[PDB]
């Protein structure tokens, strides 16, 4: 099928700044190209159609350009309401296809995650399971790596991570990482460590506890 | 206005079918084509196909050939999409979307989306576990609540019945072996906990369950 290659996948910017998102079609689609905006937890909204015509209600700071196989959406002097995801879509013929999306996020000062580790609750243990939870909260930028070590050795199996999108109030990100083991598995080991690698530190942030201590 | 009233969320087993609807109002139904688009959580958009209510003409994405069937009823200004032989891969939000008046392949009014969840799981209330810091683990302290193994979504988590909200982080649920698990953290001044009570309130309407758990310091 016709493929739309959209870039960048992710873009950071400040209010007042001008940014450009690009979309390449694998075939000549003339000027049949649309752009959409999708904010967190909302349905998409049309911004541009016919490559350059603004949709109803769209501010003049947005502009679409291009015709053939290369297109771009430019946003002059970004406003706070402009952060969210953007998608291109050709509207030449069926099948209709979309670009993979660009996530436009708001720049703010770096922030190291506040890392907190929690041993399995005694209540969960009586039930037989053992989940070790680690929260890595309010950090920026979003890129982060979490590693679990049990008695000095990295553990991979049994880890489930969940992330929040950029906070609408402070522009940070948060993450939760949970290592789930059986109670038997849990009771065989002693030291449990959650290690976070983030640009704010050359060395990882390490939080840990000893089951028997 | 323009309004698209979509049918409620669907919870069905693998191999079953679901038929969703979207009742349009606020414009002349037959003057616009109706597209359908699939979006999985945190992922992109995929076009399924469209129907032109004026002449019943349809076009389908070959990728959905055989799984999706689009129909419409002019009498009630309603468009329908039936998905068959469902598997968990079909779990997603599905939008009915009005095409533009002239550029009818541009999607100018998107519905709210109908959530479809395909699973063999049975209703399961969550196990709610209070998370207090280890005995060993300064101005602030972070506490947590693990809401594990429930089905189906969603659950609502509040702290001190909502009085604590600014320092709260409730994370998206993750699916593991057919059941959902999520966690929520709250950060408060160390001068307030444990001297004052902090409670996790969890609600899971599907199982008609409500649980309140005070976060208590570990007896170590």
């Amino acid at each position: 099928e016709l493929q739309m290659t959209q870039s960048p996948a992710s873009l950071s910017a400040s209010v007042g700044e001008t940014v450009t998102i690009t979309c390449r079609a694998s075939e000549n689609i003339y000027s049949y190209l649309a752009w959409y905006q999708q904010k967190q937890g909302k349905s998409p909204q049309l911004l541009v159609y016919n490559a350059k015509t603004l949709a109803e209600g769209v501010p003049s700071r947005f502009s679409g350009s291009g015709s053939g196989t290369q297109f771009s959406l430019k946003i002059n002097s970004l406003q706070p309401e402009d952060f969210g995801s953007y998608y291109c879509q050709h509207h030449y013929g069926t099948p209709l296809t979309f670009g993979a999306g660009t996530k436009l996020e708001l720049k703010r000062a770096d922030a190291a995650p506040t890392v907190s580790i929690f041993p399995p609750s005694s209540e969960q243990l009586t039930s037989g399971g053992a989940s070790v939870v680690c929260f890595l909260n309010n950090f920026y930028p979003k890129d982060i790596n979490v590693k679990w070590k049990i008695d000095g050795s990295e553990r991979q199996n049994g880890v489930l991570n969940s992330w929040t999108d950029q906070d609408s109030k402070d522009s940070t990100y948060s993450m939760s990482s949970t290592l789930t083991l059986t109670k038997d598995e849990y009771e065989r080991h002693n030291s449990y460590t959650c290690e976070a690698t983030h640009k704010t530190s050359t060395s990882p942030i390490v939080k840990s506890f000893n089951r028997n201590e | 206005q323009v309004k698209l009233l979509e049918s409620g969320p669907e919870l069905v087993k693998p191999g079953a079918s679901v038929k969703m609807s979207c009742k349009a109002s606020g414009y002349t139904f037959t003057s616009y084509v109706m597209h359908w688009v699939k979006q999985k959580p945190g992922q992109g958009l995929e076009w399924i196909g469209y129907i032109n209510p004026y002449n019943d003409g349809t076009k389908y994405n070959e990728k959905f050939k055989g799984k999706a069937t689009l129909t419409s009823d002019k009498s009630s200004s309603t468009a329908y999409m039936e998905l068959s032989s469902l598997t968990s891969e079909d779990s997603a939000v599905y939008y009915c979307v009005r095409g533009g008046y002239r550029p009818y392949y541009a999607m100018d009014y998107w519905g709210q989306g109908t959530s479809v969840t395909v699973s063999s799981a049975k209703t399961t209330p969550p196990s709610v576990y209070p998370l207090a810091p280890g005995s060993a683990a300064n101005s602030m302290v972070t506490l947590g609540c693990l809401v594990k193994g429930y089905f189906p979504e969603p659950v609502t988590v509040t702290w001190n019945s909502g009085s604590l909200s600014s320092g709260v982080h409730t994370f998206p649920a993750v699916l593991q072996s057919d059941l959902y698990t999520l966690s929520s953290s709250v950060t408060v001044p160390s001068s307030t906990w444990p001297s004052e009570t902090v409670t996790c309130n969890v609600a899971h309407p599907a199982s008609s369950t409500k649980v309140d758990k005070k976060i208590v310091p570990r007896d170590c």
